[PDB]
């Protein structure tokens, strides 16, 4: 939809000689189509979800031991069984005490014991499973330009199709925007998602669900069962036994484990659980659509230019990325029309900057148009309207373009940089630049990336502190084949971002 | 956890935190200092030792930063 | 009481010339003092326990935040405050949301939320002080030789004044003990006990107390308030906040942590609490009283020997120690008499070994009599009678006698060795030795040994392995100033004992 | 606690333990090997600092165990 | 009994000075004691037998898996379990199938199985323990001299009171034998046997008993259970699963393992076992005590010599040892009255040799009268008479003096240097000799001898015959303290004795 | 057990043999000969290292003893 109120956005020039671009998305990023001579469009993804789940394995946490027994042995060689050791459902351990004479035993020696208890349980931990043939994950697609009436919602955007939804299942992975007047697009995206399916599990606790791997979900000391049944089967995990003074023991539990559970497990993807459909939403993958752009028409070409004036709404407010939004209205009877916007450094001079709207057309009598432009640093005026009766509202937007660079430079080494393989797939360049750097980053990632873990953010500061101290205190220029290993982009990585 | 690093290990970082999560890089050095300072007899034998071993003023800083981050 | 069915026993064989013996007392170990022409007693520790006792702080562990509330701020320069925040049962803090155009503001920038909810809690550690001027520990004194019916109790024991009980007050710190005919015998200890009183907590978690430490209790990072009223000072350390998305946020706990503590708490002393008094046992203190031997007296000395023939009941068995134990009857009339016993390494031998009853007087037609021997290694008889109708058992005790020596250092270097300065406070001593000791050890516990804590095993092992390493790798002889650092019984201490 | 010592420095170890508290030597032995044999990149780095660094054969021992101590 | 037939018999010349002598008894050896102005006596131990026997764990030697079950898992993680999990007697293990299309799941993986099987026993090692306070072993003394009718039996020798019989309890270990007019004969022996009870058990397996050691019977890896009620509780030791396909698994056993065991134990002391009283008889324990000969005095002494002639029956034979046995008879009526027997070198001349019976009186008419005598190695003449009409059988007893010695010699060193300290308990030294002996001797095999063992033949010879190569091949002189370990002796005994 | 001697350790041998318990003397013997006999590689390269190790003619034969015990 509308990537005004947000700031993490993406603008994409698109490549006249061609009609697609590779885009990837997040659920908290979006990119800004706009080629030339088509109208420019926005493209964001919604949500991912899968709908049906499997049960792994539910473990416990809390013990609630109810009935105790004990049977005590003479220090004859006959030792103390239990019958109740021979129900599934209590625990039971055998220990030698020290009888004598004073216990009313005969012989002084070592006795035997035999106590059970009854095991139960009230918190449980239970995982799920997830398939990779479930998740439908929803985007929408907007087109910039259209205008309507000024109390109007989503409902009627998407009724004069120009908020067309998308809803990418596992099986029908192309699909297309109707898009209303203004043509139809596809796209082209894959099943390559940040989150790796089937060697993960979902950790619900008590209402609060965890995205865990599957072997550390496997490999926790606590009494488990199986989903069908609480059937407990590791029950002495929880349970301790005190000493055996004589014909006699006490049991105790060993609280709950929900906070080291919750300390332990405390820094996973938290995803959610939307109830009433059994789904949760993973707001942690990619997806990486490509747009092929062969249909994508512009509405209004034939209708004659906008004549009278205009009548402003909502002042011109800056947006955080630094774009100007405008929201002019009509009220004259000259319509359709086609709206004209210009940007230039002066009253009368040369057009500058970048408009991002591509054709501003109305439709109808009293419509409210949204109109955004991007400034240049300097000062400038953005001019709407034909006669002599225009809106010449001016703008500073004071700012530097050094600093413009070095903020596009750290928010890409902050962004792209990250993803590994998907670092050089923002675009298509020629040279076979970013088909070597896929070839060397898929062995890149396959060796000394994700061949071993077990890594947090104080080993890393402490492993990197260990490097840099060995590198200065060198010889035989380890630099070299240290920088390839360890340099100034991984260090910026390892300091502020990744936090 | 203690010894283990945490389970950072995923790489599913983002842009989301919670309440409590941005206070555990402060509190662990706070702990330890606190540590050091009601303890001096270990931190002293750790010295002595770096100091026995070595004697590069270098590496004896990474040894007795180790043996500090293990002991608790 | 008796103190022949415990396997822990110290026997101390008295001074001929002094008339007090110093001895010390455990929860599970008993002395065994026995004077040249006085009848043998025995003295056992049976329970300390404190009565009152004054609330420090409870904390809290299960958060149970039940109320939110929100309120936003626009970009405008006033920021959102709460009413709530005016109240001390609420948690809440301010955050800066991304707020623009389709939340409703106006103005593209950095909005504000103040967030506030309501704490209660549920579960709670308390703590407890305790003084050092109310603790009533008890000890039983009993005399060996004394002999009844068959059919009696420690309440006939008791009412024939051959069971005395002691309660040794906080005020009273000499008590006599009754022991009928036989006399009377004092105690003289003072208030040094193992625990060092007025430097611990009892923290009383559910239902299982334990001994932390007063600092240690102060240190641990939890939501805190006072004994009295409920007033929480400490909210934030178990209450968490979502990402503010836009004018809402969502509350989260973090469990219980009651697995956490009891598993940070897991070794310390795990004390009792008895209700319907409000006595908490302690089970790991000492207690040192010198026994004065002054006006104790034979029961039995002017009656006539026993000629007649005795009945064996309770064939004699071997101890954990390494004592036979038997139980002759009298049924005839020429009583009270005095039973004659003797230990012989052959029937019509000389008399070897050592016994440990004193004198074995009657006092009844029909009665039993419990007879305790301590035999030599080699092969012996137990002779119980005087003329030619005696019992004439004999035993083997299979057994070395170095090795008897070695186990004996084993058991000093263990149980003895400990107590720091009161290793040496088993007896009285010429030439200074015990005096010198003890006031060396007093500057030995005062620095380098108690002056310092924040020793475990694992740590304890680790230094101990490299302080082996480096005395092997060591030049300069530093190993003749380390065996008084480091020895032979302090390695033995770090590897097998204090376990 | 975590990476502090366990609360054993108040001397009072006694015979009284549970038979969940002796298996804590041999568990934490137990989890130090099995991230060892399943971490292959820490001990490769580890030992690389041990060679290039001491070269006496003697302390290197101390190094890995120290480094893997602070490591799970 | 009478100690004639057997070959392993001892011959004790008694004490001049005091009036006892220690013996050690083997259940097929047998002692002569004779002193100097007493009848001599025979004593032989015929067995010992325990009485009550306490059960200690019944193992499973043969495993009769009678019922299967299954179930199965697709590749979903939800994992089948088996729901006869919940019950004790089966035996129920899972495993990891290739499940795939074929099977009708529908994903290729692998799966899950749960299959539990009946377990059922049929030949079970019942164990017991040996309580050191129930063997009650017996013995035998007889008396050489008197005479009675050529048909009488044993019932007749005791009714004359000529063979009394002995009952050592645990309990009584002092007896005396009436022996009828000839006194009174006291033992004096203790609970020091070659078995060392509370250390062995007994091992019931077919109808076949043992006396196999306590440890090792616990070591053994087979399914035991608790001899108050049968069911098994080791049961995996015995059944294991086939190769899991899919959806399916076989059962198959490993035997019954009794001759695996008859192998193993194969070499143990091998006890019988009496029904109708449960005793067992052990066949290889001791027993050594010392005859007070106080009371005894010859019956016949003031009886007038026996003038008429004798006739001879049973001529004259040889034992195994080498002295010869007559049995003469009287029929005339000069009775009663004693035989005079002599050994003379040549008829009428001075009287050479040693006469074994002690006073050969008659006491009736017709009487047999089994007479012992010890020739010398040269001829010799055995005259058995009075008057002129005198039995003069002569004898030559063919053999070697230093043959005599060799013998005698190498039986020590077989028979007595074995037992350990109890080597040199044949009689009394003087001169410290026995004492110091005794001395070393109870270090020595408190150390290096039987402090550990582990020692069969095999490894015996093999390390014999190392030791013998080192020795030879050895430098620095350590034959100096080598031969006081292995020398001539412990080789003899790895070589040829102790087989 | 099989490789462990046999049960003869707790010193209770006697005059009491049967005719199954006093043939293994030679059945040891016979049973590794004939396996010798049939296994001429692994005797080989035993001689090879009894050969290649001592040099001393007096410990390898108890090396080729030994490894002809090991094997039957």
């Amino acid at each position: 939809s509308q990537c005004s109120g947000i700031d993490k956005r993406d603008f994409i020039q698109g490549v006249s000689g061609g009609t697609w671009v590779d885009v990837v998305l997040d659920r908290k990023g979006c990119v800004t189509i706009s080629a030339t001579g088509k109208p420019t469009i926005d493209v964001r993804m919604v949500k991912m979800e899968a709908s049906n789940l499997a049960s792994v394995r539910t473990y416990c946490l809390e013990a609630s031991t109810s009935e105790i027994s004990s049977v005590n042995g003479c220090p004859s060689t006959t030792e103390a069984h239990n019958d109740k050791r021979k129900d599934s459902t209590y625990l039971c351990e055998r220990s030698y005490p020290d009888r004598g004479w004073g216990n009313g035993c005969g012989l002084f020696g070592r006795g035997s014991l035999d106590t059970c208890v009854k095991f139960a349980c009230s918190k449980k931990m239970a995982g799920h499973a997830i398939s990779r043939e479930n998740i439908v994950i929803t985007a929408a697609v907007s087109v910039h330009g259209h205008s309507g009436a000024e109390s109007d919602d989503r409902s009627q955007r998407k009724s004069r199709k120009e908020l067309a939804e998308l809803t990418i299942t596992f099986k029908s992975s192309i699909v297309e925007a109707d898009l209303g007047d203004y043509g139809k697009v596809q796209f082209e995206c894959l099943m390559d998602f940040g989150i790796d399916l089937d060697d993960v599990y979902t950790a619900d606790m008590s209402g609060k669900w965890w995205l865990v791997k599957r072997d550390w979900y496997h490999d926790i000391a606590l009494p488990w069962t199986a989903p069908s049944a609480d059937f407990w089967h590791d029950m002495d995990r929880l349970v301790e036994f005190s000493t055996p003074h004589a014909t006699k023991q006490s049991v105790y539990t060993l609280g709950d484990q929900e906070g080291a559970m919750s300390t332990a497990l405390g820094d996973a993807a938290v995803i959610e659980y939307m109830s009433s459909g059994s789904k949760v939403v993973f707001r942690t993958g990619f997806l990486k659509c490509r747009v092929k752009m062969e249909n994508l028409r512009l509405k209004g070409s034939t209708y004659m230019q906008c004549s009278k004036e205009f009548s402003i709404l909502k002042r011109p407010t800056a947006t955080p990325y630094g774009t100007v939004i405008m929201q002019v209205k009509y009220a004259q009877t000259d319509v359709p029309c086609r709206v004209p916007v210009g940007v230039h450094e002066r009253p009368g001079g040369e057009q500058v900057g970048r408009i991002i709207t591509a054709h501003p057309i109305i439709l109808q009598q009293n419509d409210a148009l949204v109109i955004e432009v991007e400034p240049p640093f300097g000062d400038s005026v953005i001019e709407i309207g034909l006669g002599t009766t225009k809106i010449v509202e001016q703008w500073h937007r004071d700012g530097s373009s050094i600093g413009a660079a070095f903020t596009s430079t750290m928010k890409g080494v902050e962004r792209m940089a990250l993803l590994g393989e998907h670092a050089w797939d923002f675009g298509s360049v020629g040279g076979f630049f970013n088909s070597m750097g896929k070839a060397i980053h898929s062995v890149f990632g396959g060796l000394f990336r994700a061949v071993f873990g077990g890594m947090s953010w104080i080993s890393k500061v402490l492993i990197g502190a260990i490097l840099m101290w060995l590198g200065v205190s060198a010889r035989e220029k380890t630099l070299a084949m240290s920088l390839i290993t360890v340099g100034a982009i991984l260090l910026y990585l390892s300091t502020m971002t990744n936090a | 956890s203690i010894m283990i690093p945490t389970h950072s290990t995923g790489g599913l970082h983002q842009g989301t935190e919670g309440w409590h999560r941005t206070n555990n890089v402060k509190n662990f050095l706070m702990r330890v200092e606190k540590w050091s300072l009601r303890n001096p007899g270990y931190t002293a034998l750790i010295a002595i030792l770096g100091w026995t071993l070595g004697t590069t003023t270098a590496q004896k800083v990474i040894f007795i930063a180790l043996l500090l981050m293990i002991a608790p």
